[PDB]
């Protein structure tokens, strides 16, 4: 079926006549998106959804050299390289790429996140569900393995049940570090008093 | 544009 292509932190006008006029559609979320082009490596929700996917994430070299050519032109040259914030955060993108086409990061997973988290319950919801795991809307009442909450200081009246039913009481960045190198540390994430 | 986290 024709790509269904999601950008994130461009405006790539160019991009976006190529999708078009290629075939392909513009997609209107990560869930639903085949590809994902962008310029650079960037914690947004789109990015870290696309990845958790395990979707090509590629440059804006892909839709304007597959314009020059007729027909939308195979992902493997255009994968997104930016070797600074590969540095930055101490990863590998196709590395980090690789982990999700092979397993669900967060497969098993049951994961709660509290009002006040940026980014909020829902986006950060929609990058657990990319990942594999089971985004909890509902506060959870007893403990399970792996069933663990997103938290941040401001939102401890919320961290009331988990508390004490014995749930993990995690910072964002066990997803947005997580996610982003395809490396699960639950243990490294504890928030502390 | 789209927020960076």
């Amino acid at each position: 079926t024709a790509p269904k292509v999601l950008f994130t932190g461009v405006v790539d006008a160019r991009g976006e006549r190529a999708v078009l006029a290629l075939g392909g559609s513009l997609a209107g979320s990560a869930a639903e998106a085949s590809h994902l082009v962008t310029d650079r490596i960037r914690r947004t929700v789109k990015f870290l959804c696309a990845l958790g996917r395990g979707i090509p994430i590629l440059s804006l070299d892909w839709l304007h050299q597959s314009r020059k050519a007729g027909f939308f032109l195979p992902p493997d040259e255009y994968v997104v390289t930016d070797p600074e914030q590969e540095k930055n955060f101490g990863f590998s993108l196709q590395d980090a790429l690789s982990r999700a086409r092979e397993r669900r990061l967060l497969e098993g997973y049951e994961i709660y996140v509290t009002p006040g988290v940026q980014p909020p319950p829902p986006q950060m919801g929609e990058i657990i569900s990319c990942c594999g795991g089971t985004y909890l809307p509902s506060m959870p009442r007893s403990y399970k393995p792996q069933r663990v909450v997103i938290t941040c200081p401001q939102d401890f009246p919320h961290c009331s049940i988990p508390l004490r039913v014995g749930l993990p009481l995690l910072s964002p960045e066990f997803l947005l570090t997580g996610v982003l190198k395809q490396e699960a540390k639950p243990e490294a994430f504890v928030l502390s008093p | 544009a789209s927020q960076e986290y």
